[PDB]
RNA sequence: AAUUGAAGAGUUUGAUCAUGGCUCAGAUUGAACGCUGGCGGCAGGCCUAACACAUGCAAGUCGAACGGUAACAGGAAGAAGCUUGCUUCUUUGCUGACGAGUGGCGGACGGGUGAGUAAUGUCUGGGAAACUGCCUGAUGGAGGGGGAUAACUACUGGAAACGGUAGCUAAUACCGCAUAACGUCGCAAGACCAAAGAGGGGGACCUUCGGGCCUCUUGCCAUCGGAUGUGCCCAGAUGGGAUUAGCUAGUAGGUGGGGUAACGGCUCACCUAGGCGACGAUCCCUAGCUGGUCUGAGAGGAUGACCAGCCACACUGGAACUGAGACACGGUCCAGACUCCUACGGGAGGCAGCAGUGGGGAAUAUUGCACAAUGGGCGCAAGCCUGAUGCAGCCAUGCCGCGUGUAUGAAGAAGGCCUUCGGGUUGUAAAGUACUUUCAGCGGGGAGGAAGGGAGUAAAGUUAAUACCUUUGCUCAUUGACGUUACCCGCAGAAGAAGCACCGGCUAACUCCGUGCCAGCAGCCGCGGUAAUACGGAGGGUGCAAGCGUUAAUCGGAAUUACUGGGCGUAAAGCGCACGCAGGCGGUUUGUUAAGUCAGAUGUGAAAUCCCCGGGCUCAACCUGGGAACUGCAUCUGAUACUGGCAA
């Protein structure tokens, strides 16, 4: 409707698509890392949790995920392996 | 934000406004936090017409408040005593 | 201190956790005589030492599970 | 808002000379007081007790010149302050602008002071009133403005005002024609004849 | 000083006393209707269709973030009529600025409505497992690069709405890289994580002579605090129905995984078989809740319009996205009903914002003026926006104030009505006479709501700088929608200004005439069938008064749900009689506890409202200062007589 509603729209969905993408690269990494914990791999895990945790920490300051849930992806991860090594 | 600003409340063509401290964003006659003097623009050629508590201003402004043009000028009328 | 209070388990049987009946002694507001009034809550107890008929100190806490936002101090008097 | 009649049939209803008409002449004499205050007048009423209580009322509303939802607020006043109601409730009929004038002898009537209340030839403490329920406080200087002053009404009404009995808490002074209302009129410095407490049993029932 | 507070009557009977219902007298209202209507002040104004909406406004702003120039006005340069001295035209964002665009912030506030919700809500009191843009304090950082993409240009699809393709460009847009803590993870060892510049001014130096460089202001990032706001939990309280007694399988709990900002069946797998319920679950009807309002002596009862706090909703049903914050009134998406446009392929909309329409209804307002004030958004500011708000318009809808004159005036005029025809009454009423001008009308004067903001100085601070900026004084023009304002003065003349109900008893106030169980009246008792104080008219009176009556609704009276504060032999009312569980109550003495109870303290019980003492509007209504109050809850400290617990 005739405003600037138009711009935020316009902007919201651009955000959205930047955010969606971000977003799912996040959520690819995680899996790497409890998928490589389905198996019994210590150091493959290890790897896949370092791979992790500069892109969550970053998306976190970023501003889209809001720190406390990357502390919490890391907090879980670090007592899988820590289940399995 | 909070503000110490004014808050219309007398009748019509007559106004006394109420000094209080509110978080910005609530209506002007609305929810405060606390209310902290008063301002009557006549009241009449007596005494007063404005008292204002300068300690728990000093107090709101410590904390981080905000303060509108007419509080400021009304600071800046009964500055210490006068 | 902490505020607590006091009552007696109404019944027992749940997997590490007890309810706890709490008499309240209330005035009637209109009558003016004072009514025995119950309050059950579902308190928590890790492992599980208070049976039925107990009586039983209890604090509040964080939710622990639906309802449950209540967990013991001190098990006294627990005579069969 | 105001009466507007026949004022010495209205004296006459009461049975009571309600000084409606003070005047130029003396007593009554063209009145038939006591005699018909109607048609059937000559009948005897044998009046009831809300009639007698009623009665009252009208007898006090007619003296002061006051109407029902008024005279009721005056009630209402008169009964949250402190003391005696009846009492009260003629201290507020008698702090009344309208009243101090009639009674420091600017107005022959009530009605004529009422007039030069409302005409704003009356000044309290050097401001000018113009309004008949106005409440004179206690050590209240109110006089007559420049304009209206030396007007044959308020001498001829100070002829009269020696006639009368020169009421105990006024400084009726007619030299410079200013007055001092002083203080509130005790209940026994004031017509010793109404019965308020019928009045007071009137609005609590 | 802050509670000075309580009325009855009519009607059962031939009469009585009691019981008992019905009804009246009071106060109130978002009121409507009927008759009437002068002025002002202050308030209030769709209670019904959460029905459908024409039209106009209700949310924009910043160039001191950025590419840029669509206009407007200048500047520079060129050419021309050339009056060689002024105009016309053109290239240049060069400048003040600025359409469109990117970007930042705001559109989650403000404003509306009460549909849903009977307890994921509200009120009161506690709590822990939290997030928090703008605002503030502290500690520090703010280095070095890259790829894009709008706008723009060129085609192009489409009736339109709206797109597509190919190139160009910027940033405080976006992304890496470095840097790394008193930050995150980890027991540690260690691992890992960010950023953005812009503006004002300037001595010297270096200039690729655009600017580097210095200084100030402002912005960015990280962490820890604060304030504000929000999310979550518990206990108590907050309608009616038992002619609704069983309800519940993510249901109740546990373990582990996931999820959220955060605890949590929030979610999933597995294990246990619980959980709620007669202290009323579940179901059904109704309903936004509160501060408060109305009534009441009070306790209560009813209610929750305005004003203020909280919740919920935004055509209907659902969903998420962006964001500090929404599952978003003037945002997105889908579906549906309706309405509209169409080239028939598809599109568009959402007044429960402010005015306004149509409809519904007994009923409820202007398609106004202004941002001058107060507040909000944006901005360094100027300022722009603001249907919030200030005001104005309409309406007796309420409350309050004032007016319609005042004094005199008996020939007790005339006329009306009654009359025992003597008179009485209307009635000092009118007329006459003498005065006054409130308000309305006319003409002059004229506060206050105006504080700020702008332009020059002077001083101080900062600094390399006597710049720039900030602060404080001083000076100069100014800033009012209301508004021919409030108010003051002058003019002319009583001149423009009184109705409505009632008159048998209750209930204040009476006769005549007309009608004759009719016409009709009525709240109850009841009037009217020929001399009606009850009907209709007249005279007279009574009550209120710019109002007055009727109707609807609430409380009172009603001690007719009785807690205060009732009853049960015969008026209604003792189960047909017992036994007895849960419940209620419990002789007497001592000791202990101190739960009830009592006393004090602290925190809270928002502000307004009620109450008290004051203050300002000429008074009043109204506004307002301080107190009291909010009868409560929680915690701590005590007392131990009574009640309870425990022991004897």
């Amino acid at each position: 409707n005739i405003k600037s509603a138009k711009k935020r729209a316009i902007q919201s969905e651009k955000a959205r698509k930047h955010n969606a993408s971000r977003r799912s690269m996040m959520r690819t990494f995680i899996k790497k890392v409890y998928a490589a914990i389905e198996a019994g791999d210590k150091a493959a895990a290890q790897k896949a949790f370092n791979e992790m945790q500069p892109i969550v920490d970053r998306q976190a300051a970023k501003g889209l995920i809001h720190k406390n849930k990357a502390a919490r992806h890391k907090a879980n991860l670090t007592a899988q392996i820590n289940k399995l090594a | 934000m909070v503000t110490i600003r004014l808050a219309r409340h007398g009748a019509k063509k007559r106004p006394f406004y109420q000094v209080v401290v509110a978080d910005s964003r609530n209506a002007r006659n609305g929810r405060f936090i606390e209310r902290v003097g008063f301002f009557n623009p006549i009241a009449s050629e007596k005494e007063e017409g404005t008292r204002l508590d300068l300690d728990r201003i000093a107090h709101w402004v410590g904390q981080g408040a905000t303060i509108s043009d007419r509080v400021a000028a009304l600071i800046k009328e009964v500055n210490k005593a006068a | 201190k902490i505020r607590t209070l006091q009552g007696r388990v109404v019944s027992d049987k749940m997997e590490k956790s007890i309810v706890v009946a709490i008499e309240r002694f209330v005035k009637h507001p209109i009558y003016g005589k004072f009514i025995k009034r119950t309050t059950k809550l579902h308190v928590h107890d890790e492992n599980n030492e208070c049976g039925i008929g107990d009586v039983v100190e209890i604090r509040e806490c964080r939710p622990l599970s639906k309802t449950k936002s209540w967990t013991l101090v001190r098990v006294v008097e627990k005579a069969v | 808002a105001r009466y507007l009649g026949p004022k010495l049939k209205l004296s006459r209803r009461e049975g009571t000379d309600l000084f409606l008409k003070s005047g130029v002449r003396a007593i009554d004499t063209k009145c038939k007081i006591e005699q018909a205050p109607g048609q059937h007048g000559a009948r005897k009423p044998r009046l009831s007790d809300y009639g007698v209580q009623l009665r009252e009322k009208q007898k006090v509303r007619r003296i002061y010149g006051v109407l029902e939802r008024q005279f009721r607020n005056y009630y209402k006043e008169a009964a949250r302050l402190k003391g005696n109601t009846g009492e009260n409730l003629l201290a507020l009929l008698e702090g009344r602008l309208d009243n101090v004038v009639y009674r420091m002898g600017f107005g022959a009537t009530r009605a004529e002071a009422r007039q030069l209340v409302s005409h704003k030839a009356i000044m309290v403490n050097g401001r000018v009133v113009n309004i008949a329920s106005y409440q004179v406080s206690p050590n209240d200087v109110v006089s007559i403005r420049e304009k209206a002053k030396k007007q044959s009404r308020v001498k001829a009404a100070l002829e009269l005002a020696e006639q009368r009995e020169k009421p105990t808490w006024l400084e009726v002074d007619a030299g410079k024609m200013e007055g001092t209302f002083k203080r509130k009129p005790e209940r026994s410095d004031l017509s010793a004849d109404i019965n308020e407490h019928l009045i007071v049993e009137l609005y609590s029932k």
